[PDB]
């Protein structure tokens, strides 16, 4: 043919995979004192225009995604930002003379501690009642457990820890893809993609070993991993059925304010009303038996249909790795989930222990102090998936064992940013055509 | 927005029979959420996390949406979404069929075709836009428009309209 | 700057016989005070109050002074302060007198006249700028193996090269 | 980039036979290092020193690289690196030789020549670009007997080219 | 230098009880107060 | 030889070499370190 001529095109819809900063979008609803919304970071959240593309098989990845690292450093930065202007408690690390309590049943326990404090005008100290748990006092009679580690800044009691959903909206000149294929397992080409301006509601919960209040997939309980062949690779699993967790804490927990120096109060747990029972969580055994049936009946597709056993999580770690750790309206539970894992191959109570001095929920160093909550604490919501690890070893053929380990906080956010990917837009494209410019 | 990015360039001839399938207005007007409220907040909070992150995202989008306007300025194409050039399809070695390209090939596959030599084309275009075209236009005024045409040496005008 | 904003559009025909009464240069060149010294300070002070407030004001002014340039780009009017369009005055129902408008009505009263349908006009304009005008221009230079061969169009070309 | 800034404007006629010796692309594309990584860092560090200094440098470069585009817009030269004007070389008193200027004088010495009256020229240019040229274009959609045949000014209109 | 330009011909409506610049001035003054007071000497050993 | 002006006596005269003369510096002792705990988790290193 004839010699064609180059013709630029501005606005060609091509894209490359890139990495950039995103931002919030939430909604307004006063009392916006939330730790994760930083008092309504972007309170807009407009109408969600979603556009299909109908014709493109884009490759995705969830184990190389970038938005999970942005979400993780955003959450730890919002934590340390909200914790900053609250009361320090470095005058609390003192020698405590404690004794047991006796009003109710054994096997709970609490320690009735008293110390020299109430230091107000820098000259007068007082003997003060307080009522601490175990798991945050040690012997020498007693001191707090974090006094050989760092300082112990308490939370401001006006803020709350309810995980209101946030939405990551991309900046201009970038786009957020979204795989709609309901059987996209973990990674690869998704055949039917879509484009949104921003993601759905992401409740940024923090829960080990059983991720809560999640976005549950379809009736095929999906199995995600990096590769099943490696034994040290966390096997996420996602449900389709919201099994309920009726958790509670039975006592009444009067609060007692202590003045420390100038205007810095300190809230210590006073004398409770006098019914010491144990904190527990109920799950109905029928629906749990069925959802284990589904997870085990879609785990035999990945290897031979033989002898699946599950166990308690060999412990060590601390409570963060061994027990299901979560907070229920500002009170931090730790629940012994041995009683959910026996051998599936062919109502349930759970004892929960409560810590009060929490570590930095990933790191070592600074540690917060959760002030007590008045009344009876009771919160219910759904589980949405587990986090398992294979053991393997010399089990060359049978007795495959799974134990719900899993300790990192990133995998919770990989359980909802798997169907998303960020792309840059390169609007400038050239193409040979049959047009040539009128040269004057 | 992006609604036929997976189509072939013949079915994405459909895209550039509309506003390049709304790509440019989606570039600059998807700012409207962070344009609507970086300021609706009346709160102290004594420090700002987004005060650097949102600002960096914003000026990143602005400089990216100005480099392309300057590059269309440098090839005489400023304003025009689709314009033609005097640079020929050169010795550039992806010489192939017209009815293969604009009938059965997507924009992304086309980007995979000519991923090389793209900076060669970008360096090549302004050459014919400027180094002779601007110098011919500089010649075209240092001669009276209606006074040279008596010589019968009028080809210079013809030469400037063919080559 | 703004010196006859209260005048009628006939006495603000005076405004657009000058640089729209200096409006655009006052848009971009009133930045010159915060352009002259965001940097003349050599002081530590360990924190910055204006480091977010001035920056937000600055990039707000920049994105506002680019949306209008992009909107003039999308109606083929880029560069030109006053340009005309192919969109007719449509069925738009503020049909009234020429000697009423451009003799006795201020710009602000005129904004109060057509406060509605303004987004209708903005959606309407690019339609005639693009969807047929760009497609007619695309019809121009595709098929003419006989573009070198033109015999009865020389007269316009000669007129055009002088005027 | 800047490769013949010390040459005379005749040997820097060499500069504007290429892309003004790459000056504009070096203006906007030397941003590419702080464009490549203001974001590759994944580190907390709890505070930012560059979060104001880099941002101030960035928006300083952007407003400087937009004032010149707006000033080329205000003289009808938007897009065009080299354009001519209707303003004559006026009574401006550095009247000198053509073969002295564009043969033996550098750009910097030329800036030292006309360091005065530069704002006079900048105020002078838009006058002939707008106050009569835009008003003549506003006339050029309707006229009386004169537009086809005024038979007076036309000789002087030819005379402007003549003298 | 304070360039002031009249408009000669416009009756613009004003408001002082719905103005926005007073809230900006008030939060500016309290923020400048707490910013200047910050790096000075504490006196918590004085409460005796 | 660099200066601001040689005529002023209170003007520092920098000088720049062309030959890298070496400085073998040392400190001969061994300096065991000893960590001291101060309050909560703030160690303090004193020379043992
Ligand atoms: C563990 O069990 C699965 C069961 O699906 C075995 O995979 C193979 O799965 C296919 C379906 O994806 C089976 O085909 C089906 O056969 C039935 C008749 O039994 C027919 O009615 C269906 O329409 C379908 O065609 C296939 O039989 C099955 N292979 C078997 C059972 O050997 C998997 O192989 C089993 N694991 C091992 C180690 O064998
Ligand atoms: C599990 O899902 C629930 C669903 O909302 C999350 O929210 C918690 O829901 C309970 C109600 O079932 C709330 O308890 C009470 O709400 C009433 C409403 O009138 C209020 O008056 C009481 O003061 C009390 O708050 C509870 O507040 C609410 N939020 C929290 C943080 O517990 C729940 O968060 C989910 N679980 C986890 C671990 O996130
Ligand atoms: C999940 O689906 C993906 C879809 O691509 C599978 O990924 C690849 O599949 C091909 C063909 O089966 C294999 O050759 C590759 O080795 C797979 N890649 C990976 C990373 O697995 C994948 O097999 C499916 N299963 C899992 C557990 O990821
Ligand atoms: C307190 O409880 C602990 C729990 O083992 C026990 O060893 C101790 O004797 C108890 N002391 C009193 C006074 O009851
Ligand atoms: C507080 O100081 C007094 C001073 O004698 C001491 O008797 C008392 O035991 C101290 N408090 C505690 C908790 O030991
Ligand atoms: C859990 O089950 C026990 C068994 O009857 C019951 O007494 C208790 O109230 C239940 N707790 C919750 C929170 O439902
Ligand atoms: C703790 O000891 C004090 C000592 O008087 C007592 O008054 C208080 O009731 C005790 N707390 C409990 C829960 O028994
Ligand atoms: C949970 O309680 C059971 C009760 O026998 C105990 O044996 C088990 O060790 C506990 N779980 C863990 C993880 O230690
Ligand atoms: C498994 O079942 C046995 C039946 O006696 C029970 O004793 C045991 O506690 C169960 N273990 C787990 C981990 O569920
Ligand atoms: C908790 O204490 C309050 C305070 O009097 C009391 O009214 C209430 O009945 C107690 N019990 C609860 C909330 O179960
Ligand atoms: C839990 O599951 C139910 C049933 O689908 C759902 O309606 C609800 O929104 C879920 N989440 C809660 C209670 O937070
Ligand atoms: C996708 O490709 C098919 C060609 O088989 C075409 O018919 C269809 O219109 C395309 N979809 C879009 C949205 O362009
Ligand atoms: C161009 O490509 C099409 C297939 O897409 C083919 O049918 C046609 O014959 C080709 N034309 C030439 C001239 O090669
Ligand atoms: C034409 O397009 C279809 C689908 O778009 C594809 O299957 C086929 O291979 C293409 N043929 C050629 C010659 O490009
Ligand atoms: C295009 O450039 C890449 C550089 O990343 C090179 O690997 C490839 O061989 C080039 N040629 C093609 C794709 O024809
Ligand atoms: C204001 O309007 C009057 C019309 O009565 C006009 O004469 C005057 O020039 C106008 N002023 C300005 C500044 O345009
Ligand atoms: C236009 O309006 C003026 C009043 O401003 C009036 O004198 C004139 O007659 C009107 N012309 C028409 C054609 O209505
Ligand atoms: C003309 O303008 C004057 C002042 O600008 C005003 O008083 C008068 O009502 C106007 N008349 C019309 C017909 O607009
Ligand atoms: C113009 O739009 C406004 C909406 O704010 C409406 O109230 C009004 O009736 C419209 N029409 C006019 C002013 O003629
Ligand atoms: C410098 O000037 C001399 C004139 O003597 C010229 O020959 C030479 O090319 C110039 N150098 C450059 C880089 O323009
Ligand atoms: C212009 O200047 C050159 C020296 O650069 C000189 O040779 C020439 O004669 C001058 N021409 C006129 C007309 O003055
Ligand atoms: C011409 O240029 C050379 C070097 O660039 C210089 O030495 C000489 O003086 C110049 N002559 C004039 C007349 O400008
Ligand atoms: C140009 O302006 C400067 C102002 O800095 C003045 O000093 C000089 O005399 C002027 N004239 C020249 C350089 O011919
Ligand atoms: C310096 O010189 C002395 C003299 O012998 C020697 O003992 C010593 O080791 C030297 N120190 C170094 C650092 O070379």
């Amino acid at each position: 043919a004839e010699n064609l001529w180059v013709t630029v095109y501005y606005g060609v819809p091509v894209w490359k995979d890139a990495e950039t900063t995103l931002f919030c979008a939430s909604d307004a609803k006063t009392e916006k004192h939330n730790v994760w919304a930083t008092h309504a970071c972007v309170p807009t959240d407009p109408n969600p225009q979603e556009i299909h593309l109908e014709n493109v098989t884009e490759e995705f990845n969830m184990w190389k995604n970038n938005m999970v690292e942005q979400m993780h450093t955003d959450i730890i930065s919002l934590w340390d930002q909200s914790l900053k202007p609250c009361v320090k408690l470095t005058p609390l690390c003192v020698t405590l003379q404690c004794t047991n309590v006796t009003n109710n049943i054994t096997d709970d326990e609490l320690k009735n501690c008293s110390f020299n404090m109430t230091t107000e005008l820098r000259d007068k100290k007082q003997k003060v009642y307080s009522l601490f748990y175990r798991l945050d006092v040690v012997q020498i009679e007693y001191r707090l457990i974090n006094c050989n580690t760092s300082a112990i800044t308490q939370a401001c009691p006006k803020v709350s820890f309810e995980p209101i959903p946030i939405h990551y909206c991309a900046p201009a000149g970038f786009a957020i893809l979204k795989c709609k294929d309901k059987k996209f397992n973990g990674t690869g080409p998704c055949p039917s993609v879509s484009t949104v301006q921003c993601t759905h509601g992401i409740k940024p919960v923090v829960s080990t070993q059983l991720l809560l209040n999640g976005s549950l997939a379809e009736e095929e309980v999906m199995i995600r991993s990096e590769n099943i062949t490696n034994n040290a690779k966390n096997i996420l699993v996602q449900f389709n059925t919201p099994v309920q967790i009726n958790c509670t804490r039975p006592n009444n927990n009067t609060r007692k304010s202590i003045r420390i120096g100038p205007g810095q109060a300190f809230y210590a747990t006073g004398d409770i009303i006098g019914d010491i029972r144990q904190a527990h969580c109920n799950v109905s055994k029928a629906t749990w038996n069925e959802t284990l049936g589904k997870v085990v009946k879609q785990l035999r597709k990945h290897f031979g249909n033989n002898t699946i056993i599950r166990f308690a999580n060999s412990s060590g770690g601390d409570l963060e790795v061994t027990t299901h750790s979560f907070n229920c309206g500002g009170e931090f539970f730790y629940c012994n989930t041995s009683g959910l894992f026996n051998s599936t191959w062919i109502s349930i109570t759970l004892p929960c222990r409560i810590k009060q001095i929490i570590n930095m929920w990933q790191r070592i160093g600074q540690a917060m102090y959760a002030p007590p909550i008045q009344g009876v604490i009771r919160c219910v919501s759904n589980i949405t998936g587990l986090i398992l690890t294979r053991d393997g070893g010399s089990t060359n053929s049978t007795t495959e064992t799974f134990r719900p380990g899993g300790g990192d906080m990133r995998d919770n956010w990989r359980s909802e940013l798997y169907k998303y990917k960020v792309v840059k837009i390169e609007p400038l494209g050239v193409a040979p055509t049959r047009c040539k410019r009128r040269v004057v | 927005f992006l609604g036929a990015a997976g189509s072939t360039m013949g079915a994405a001839s459909m895209t550039l029979t509309v506003q390049a399938r709304n790509l440019l207005s989606g570039i600059v007007q998807q700012q409207s959420n962070l344009l609507r409220a970086p300021e609706a907040q009346q709160h102290l909070l004594k420090l700002t996390v987004w005060g650097i992150k949102q600002l960096q995202a914003r000026v990143l989008a602005v400089e990216r949406y100005l480099r392309d306007q300057q590059l269309l300025g440098i090839w005489g194409c400023s304003g025009k979404l689709i314009c033609c050039t005097n640079v020929p399809w050169n010795s550039s070695w992806s010489n192939r069929n017209l009815s293969e390209i604009w009938d059965n090939m997507t924009w992304l596959q086309w980007d995979k075709e000519i991923s090389n030599y793209t900076q060669i084309i970008y360096g090549l275009l302004e050459e014919s836009q400027n180094q002779q075209e601007k110098n011919e236009q500089d010649l075209l005024a240092l001669d009276k428009w209606a006074s040279l045409w008596n010589w019968f040496d009028i080809s210079n005008w013809l030469w400037y309209i063919k080559l």
